[PDB]
């Protein structure tokens, strides 16, 4: 591994020295210089809501791409000798395009929520309207990363059951059992997705 | 009062500049040869 | 009440209480789904019979979202900070013990399935590993209750 | 006329940049 | 003093959240080698 | 984690790979076989299954050696298909495959050296798969193995040449020693390899590799009694690949006998119920009929594992034991000699 | 009514990964599936103008994200709101890190799929309509930046 | 009383000691049960006597899940900065120290049930290496309790 | 009116990563492509200068960085605003980084399509039309390069 | 009294002290044992001879034990940063070097199990140099010592 | 007037950086393609003064690099302003890397024609081709330091 | 950077000089050209230094 040795010596560099760094913050008298609370509250709520409208869509169409052409290759390669494939077996494709359909709804669903404010003080945007910048950001990655996943549990048993079918006809639809299972990971994402804003509401 | 500027313009260019003479340094140090004429 | 600060926790939580039990369920039926469809080809009698791997991956999907409801609920503007980490360690006891629960029934239904095509007396001895590879999620179910509802 | 252009061009160059690596060797 | 103060600490967190990006991006590039022979 | 890449680059080669699978012919398609009585009529018994019309245009009087070749082509043009496709986690291990009969080319190569013919040797009774039509320095060599063994290392067995002294290989070692010592340095640079690919393919053949070395610790030194080779000889011989590797190697050493040779089989339980071929029973699957249902039954295993590399070494071994079948099938009926022709390898 | 003096950062931002994103996708819709090209066209050179459906749907893929970048670059002010600046950097990201996806998923079917075509031509029918799939979440980044940009 | 983010650590010992715990006890059931389903096709009489690797990787998980429910039910709000640090110290301890407990339970209990399948002489030895690997969950479980009682 | 004493980081920053990624473009472009040409010279010499097409279509991604550097660098001024020299950062990345993917599938491509050109000819005028639409993506890079300088 | 940040020091000497024992313990016992399984097949006379690798990294693991209990008994509320940093120290300088002679015991206990099974003179020998691999943690136990009780 | 006591830090690293880098590339250009030297003249020993031409443009490189080094070590003075040392910083990197890209495309492009030089020589015509299209990325990189330096 | 060269060049070089002795005038040629980067170096070094 070459370029992966990179990736892991910035990982062991940067935490090495945050240890260090970790180290000589507290045994000096510094802990009143870090300030988790400057740093959530001095920002934007704009950024972390933007963040994860823009992860939302984005990482979920990560995952459907994903589980394309995992089970697509398997189509085109497992299609040259049996060619009856192609046409039953593109539920697969479907079941994950069904995620990036879940993203994209998510989005323009959190995209709605946000609007504009005119205060820039910590006080003065209150702590109804930082809870409104978090619960966008959270409900992005919530969507996002699990739309990712189940993208690729679809696309990896989608892939299994394309070969399988150019064996016998007769298994795919056992097969696709497994994948309801996997596209259920998908709408698990959403429900919490408009749980997290369901009661939050940005503005002033 | 720029201590914010100077701290991170010296910073991300150094090990910005590490990270690029390092990928380099490797590259070149092992570039498999032809060597056995 | 809490900081302005205080929410961003605990939408911390509802969140790692879904995502990595999210990826849990994704390994959990994918590293086993994959294993279903190779043993279809020479034995398609248990084709019906081995989709339980990816069933007890399905229930720590279940497990993360119980605790996220739980937490999505009990989350409201101005909540104390105590309040917030405890619905940060509960997400994160739950999603990442789930995880850990969905490699372990991946890894173990994707070679049962595979013991099992080859000889059926391996059928009685997978689902009792499955048992003890998915309590694994369940004690991060009883962690996280117990640490949000305080 | 051709040829003659293009490679005692290099004899000049070879020759000009040349000579300040050549004085900057001596060092 | 202020090693990081919001401003900086916001595009920072933008850029180095979106060079995980890039790097990705690259690393998917720089694996798509060609073939050795031709039939 | 190591799985939901591999289907970048070598996506289109497994499902192609494993649509040549069902293609192979099953256990209805041997019953087909077998009721045939001329090998004409064998030719349209085998236009059911994919193998039709590639007889169609040899002869009227249809020889079973004309069968063989024909038949031994048709997986050469489907191997070879699949290595110009192959980018290179594939192309190096199919090209690991093709040493196994450029080695069995070398020996056949060296022979005819020492004994002074050329090229006319080399086009026709060499194996198409592992074959020299590149790196032509090798075919325009005429000269007595010296100055031809440097021109052997220009060629991709030449990193099994560590262990082979020039000199050696100048009639000094016996010319079937040569072949045992360039596939015993074959094995362990193909476990090796197969070791730093990670994940399915690391326990989906590394199987497959331990009992090849085992067939051939096994073979070497029942075969090696009558013979005046040393048990040195013979324990240079073994491949230090398998199971048998710290114990077991070191007791074929000092067999001479075959009881010997059965009861330190028996301390490996997979490799007894093995040694019931029995011969002294007048007609009966021997030895290495089953030790050939053993490698079928680890390739056939290798098709459940799903994304891996080993479903490419496996589907050669089973496309070589249907041109071993069929072949034991034609043989037997153009002989009329069909009271052993259930004496093949079922695999599907 | 004037922002910080930083504000208009995050826009040029999301600027620039609408096109780089993009254009990243789109190279490796261009070059694996162009590499494709080459191996097929040795034994089947009939289907050369046939097979550049892959490249040409991976260039869709590019003009997915010049048009967001172009909409970012004109809606570009001195002075702009902290708000109306973050909404081009998400919609940099919603249409950048769709489009460098999406030309993945573009490449691997694009290379797979020209070489099945070239042995069995009845999966050229079912080949496009997978591309067609793989394109649309070009087009589902597309749309929801547009909503973004113009918010 | 204390600060108010004090409880932060002591929300990440209550996590720590049950996932740490759990990654491990997925490390002995998968790894295991790799193990179960290889030997499991030429010996189909050692599937119930075999399963004790997968048993014993199982009470690490309840090694974990005791010390996080004791240091949960400790929890209040406005605990001392010193109350915390006990609370964090065990989690990590129990967890860590049954993380390694977890793949040393793995590693045996694999190339120890392979063995059992080829002598049925191991099957005496394989249990003793799998207690001492198991006693290391139990040594970082009597520092954890020795922890949380302060 | 007058900007910060560090605003002109970002713009000559702008003009630096112009030329440098387009260059690393341009260089693959070259590199790749330039082994395919000698590994196609011995046994098709006939076609070499028609085999460079790959290898200047990697110039143009050289001079497409050159051209914004130059636009980048005559609007340079001392105390420019923090809104301006964050226009030419984002004008200069995403010319060079989409000049560097342009630059990648130039090399895979002309790499990949020149050296199956030695065993058909055919493929040559479906390998110049695959080279067409790679190139366009640092022409896509261009333009929007163009459009954050202008303002 | 010291600060409030002390005793966070003093609960880290007492965690590393047992996580890293532990693992260098689940080291010495993992590596070691896949080397028994191994002899096992042909050799299962030295199985309960073979077992005292296994155990020699057993000492390892009670070697961090006694000292985190020695470090958790002198926990107190407030305790002084020079104390609470004589214990981090002391921690690290068990555990880390228990963890370096657990992993010189796995080494040396698979390929000297492996060694003997072909050879049983070798086994006087083996346990010789596991002699030299369990004092590594017995240099730092005392030094572990003497820091704490300072 | 004077400018801050840091600033000469950043002019200095476009110094360094415009020979550290240059000289980088061309060692990858002679080492790379001084293999392929040694490696041709064990079977064509005529070559071997004719195909020493890759390992000059390489060094053409680090005399590209050597300038402009000179160029911004005559621009410094104590207390430059903090916008001319960005200059000089940026138009070091814009050389060198530049320069390392053009120097790492000459050794690849260098060694594989001298490769194939040794089995037909009418690859020779068309491998200084190749080899001045590597070259002028450097001179790119020149011309766009030059005008950040002459500012 | 001029190590690396000399390193790789006089690696490489010495190989073949041993097979062919006409690489003899063409190695040196080489190194001439892998040395001047250490040497363009100094110059650079120097002319900072004077300031
Ligand atoms: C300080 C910390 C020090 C400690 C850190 C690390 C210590 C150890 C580091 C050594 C590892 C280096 C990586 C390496 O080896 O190169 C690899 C690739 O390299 C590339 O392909 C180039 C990648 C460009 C990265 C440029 C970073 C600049 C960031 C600037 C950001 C500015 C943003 C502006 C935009 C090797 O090449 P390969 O051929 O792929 O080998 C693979 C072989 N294999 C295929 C068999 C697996
Ligand atoms: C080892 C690690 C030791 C470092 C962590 C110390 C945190 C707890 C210390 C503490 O007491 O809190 C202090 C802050 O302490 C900090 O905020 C430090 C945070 C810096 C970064 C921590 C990263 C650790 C990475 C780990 C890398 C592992 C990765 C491996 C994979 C609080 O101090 P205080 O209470 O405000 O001071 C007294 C004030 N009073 C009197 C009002 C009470
Ligand atoms: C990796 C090695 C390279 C690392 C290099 C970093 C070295 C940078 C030197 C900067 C020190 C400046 C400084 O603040 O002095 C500090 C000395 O603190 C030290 O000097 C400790 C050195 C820290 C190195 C840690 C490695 C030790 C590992 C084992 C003194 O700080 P102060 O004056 O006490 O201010 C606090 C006053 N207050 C407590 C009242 C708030
Ligand atoms: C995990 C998943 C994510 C969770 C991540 C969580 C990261 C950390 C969560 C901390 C919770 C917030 C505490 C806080 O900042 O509030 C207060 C304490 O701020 C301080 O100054 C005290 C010391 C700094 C923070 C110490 C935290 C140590 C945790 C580090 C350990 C990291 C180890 C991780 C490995 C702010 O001070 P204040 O009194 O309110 O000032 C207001 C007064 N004023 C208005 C006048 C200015
Ligand atoms: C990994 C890379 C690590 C990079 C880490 C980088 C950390 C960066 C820390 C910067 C700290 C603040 C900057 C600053 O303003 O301080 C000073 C700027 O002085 C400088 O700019 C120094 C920068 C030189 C760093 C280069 C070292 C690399 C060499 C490596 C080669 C070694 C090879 C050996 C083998 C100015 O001081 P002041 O306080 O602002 O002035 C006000 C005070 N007064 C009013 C009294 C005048
Ligand atoms: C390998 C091993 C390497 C480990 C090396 C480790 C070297 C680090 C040791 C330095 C600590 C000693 C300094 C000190 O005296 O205390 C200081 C602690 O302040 C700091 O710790 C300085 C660094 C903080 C921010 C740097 C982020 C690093 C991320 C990089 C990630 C890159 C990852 C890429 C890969 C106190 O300073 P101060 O009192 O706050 O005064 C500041 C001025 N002010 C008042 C204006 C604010
Ligand atoms: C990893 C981050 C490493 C940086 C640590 C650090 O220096 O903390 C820095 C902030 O940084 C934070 O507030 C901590 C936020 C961590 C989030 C990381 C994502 C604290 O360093 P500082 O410059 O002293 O903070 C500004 C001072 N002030 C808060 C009084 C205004
Ligand atoms: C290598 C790159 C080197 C990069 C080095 C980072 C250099 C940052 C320091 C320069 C300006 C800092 C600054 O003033 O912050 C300003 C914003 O500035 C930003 O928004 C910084 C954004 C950094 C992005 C760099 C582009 C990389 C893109 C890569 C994408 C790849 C795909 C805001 O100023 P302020 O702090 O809010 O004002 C407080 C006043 N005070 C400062 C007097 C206190
Ligand atoms: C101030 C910015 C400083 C950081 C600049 C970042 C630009 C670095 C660009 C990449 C240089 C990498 C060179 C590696 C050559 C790869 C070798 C090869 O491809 O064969």
């Amino acid at each position: 591994t070459g370029l992966v040795l990179l990736y892991s010596g910035v990982f062991v560099a940067f935490w090495a020295c945050l240890l260090v760094v970790g180290i000589c913050y507290t045994i000096f008298d510094l802990g009143f210089r870090f300030d988790v609370a400057w740093f959530l509250t001095e920002t934007s709520p704009f950024m972390w809501s933007n963040l994860g409208i823009g992860l939302a869509i984005s990482l979920s169409v990560v995952g459907a791409a994903w589980g394309i052409y995992i089970t697509g290759s398997s189509i085109i390669g497992g299609g040259v000798k049996a060619p009856r494939i192609k046409t039953k077996n593109l539920v697969s494709i479907i079941f994950c395009e069904a995620v990036a359909i879940y993203g994209i709804i998510m989005a323009i669903v959190i995209s709605n929520m946000a609007e504009p404010f005119s205060a820039t003080d910590p006080k003065a945007i209150g702590h109804r309207n930082y809870h409104a910048g978090y619960s966008m950001f959270g409900a992005g990655l919530t969507v996002g990363l699990s739309n990712l996943f189940c993208g690729v549990c679809v696309g990896i048993v989608g892939s299994g059951a394309a070969l399988a079918d150019a064996q016998n006809p007769s298994l795919f639809v056992k097969i696709l059992i497994v994948e309801i299972f996997g596209s259920a990971i998908g709408l698990f994402g959403v429900i919490v997705a408009i749980l997290q804003t369901s009661r939050v509401k940005m503005g002033d | 009062f720029e201590y914010p500027v100077v701290f991170n313009l010296v910073l991300w260019i150094m090990i910005g500049l590490a990270l690029t003479l390092i990928v380099t340094c490797y590259n070149i140090w092992n570039m498999d040869p032809g060597y056995d004429s | 009440n809490g900081p302005e600060y205080a929410s961003f926790f605990a939408v911390m939580g509802a969140s790692a209480a879904m995502v990595f039990s999210a990826l849990g369920a994704a390994y959990g039926t994918a590293k086993s789904g994959t294993g279903i469809a190779a043993m279809s080809v020479m034995r398609p009698e248990m084709i019906m019979k081995s989709i339980i791997p990816v069933v007890m991956a399905g229930i720590i999907a279940i497990y993360g979202l119980v605790v996220a409801v739980l937490i999505a609920n009990s989350l409201n503007d101005g909540i104390s900070l105590y309040r917030s980490f405890l619905q940060l360690g509960a997400g994160l006891s739950v999603g990442l013990s789930g995880l850990a629960a969905g490699f372990a029934i991946g890894i173990v239904g994707d070679a049962g399935v595979r013991g099992t095509a080859q000889q059926p007396r391996l059928f009685v001895g997978m689902i009792l590993i499955l048992i003890f590879a998915e309590v694994l999620g369940l004690y991060g179910l009883i962690v996280a209750l117990i640490l949000s509802t305080k | 006329f051709g040829d003659t252009m293009v490679h005692q061009a290099i004899h000049t160059i070879e020759y000009c940049l040349g000579c300040i690596s050549n004085t900057a060797s001596y060092l | 003093a202020g090693f990081f103060s919001p401003g900086i600490w916001m595009g920072l967190l933008t850029s180095l959240f979106m060079l995980f990006i890039f790097t990705y991006g690259l690393h998917m590039i720089l694996s798509l080698k060609t073939m050795d022979r031709f039939d | 984690f190591p799985e939901l890449y591999f289907n970048v680059d070598n996506g289109y080669l497994e499902g192609l790979v494993r649509g040549l699978k069902a293609g192979v012919l099953s256990q209805a398609d041997y019953l087909n076989l077998v009721q045939c009585e001329t090998l004409e009529d064998l030719k349209l018994h085998l236009q059911s299954t994919d193998y039709g019309n590639f007889l169609a245009n040899e002869a009227s009087p249809l020889t079973v050696s004309v069968i063989d070749d024909r038949l031994k082509e048709k997986m050469v043009v489907e191997f070879r298909h699949m290595r110009n496709h192959a980018y290179e986690p594939l192309a190096s291990f199919l090209d690991f495959i093709t040493y196994s009969y450029m080695i069995d080319n070398v020996i056949l190569l060296i022979t005819g050296t020492l004994h002074q013919r050329s090229i006319a040797e080399l086009v026709p009774k060499c194996h198409p798969l592992g074959s020299f039509e590149q790196m032509e320095a090798v075919n325009i060599a005429q000269t007595p193995a010296e100055l031809y063994n440097a021109i052997l290392v220009d060629t991709p067995l030449a990193a099994f040449f560590q262990d082979c002294i020039s000199e050696q290989d100048l009639d000094e070692m016996n010319i079937e020693i040569i072949r045992n010592t360039l596939y015993k340095a074959y094995l362990e640079s193909f476990y090796k390899f197969c070791t730093l690919l990670g994940g399915t393919t690391a326990d989906a053949m590394c199987p497959i590799l331990e009992f090849e070395a085992d067939r051939r610790a096994f073979i070497i030194t029942i075969n090696s009694f009558g013979t005046e080779l040393s048990k040195e000889d013979r324990a240079k011989l073994f491949p230090h690949c398998g199971r048998l590797y710290p114990e077991g190697l070191a007791q074929l050493a000092r067999a001479d006998d075959y009881e010997q040779v059965k009861n330190v089989a028996d301390y490996y339980p997979e490799y007894k119920l093995l040694f019931e071929g029995a011969g002294s029973n007048p007609g009966d699957k021997t030895l290495e009929d089953r030790f050939f249902e053993h490698e079928v039954k680890l390739n056939k295993l290798a098709f459940l594992n799903q994304f891996h590399f080993g479903v490419f070494y496996a589907f050669v071994k089973l496309k070589e034991q249907e041109c071993r079948n069929i072949v034991w099938i034609a043989e037997c009926i153009a002989q009329r000699h069909r009271a052993k022709i259930d004496n093949y390898i079922p695999i599907f």
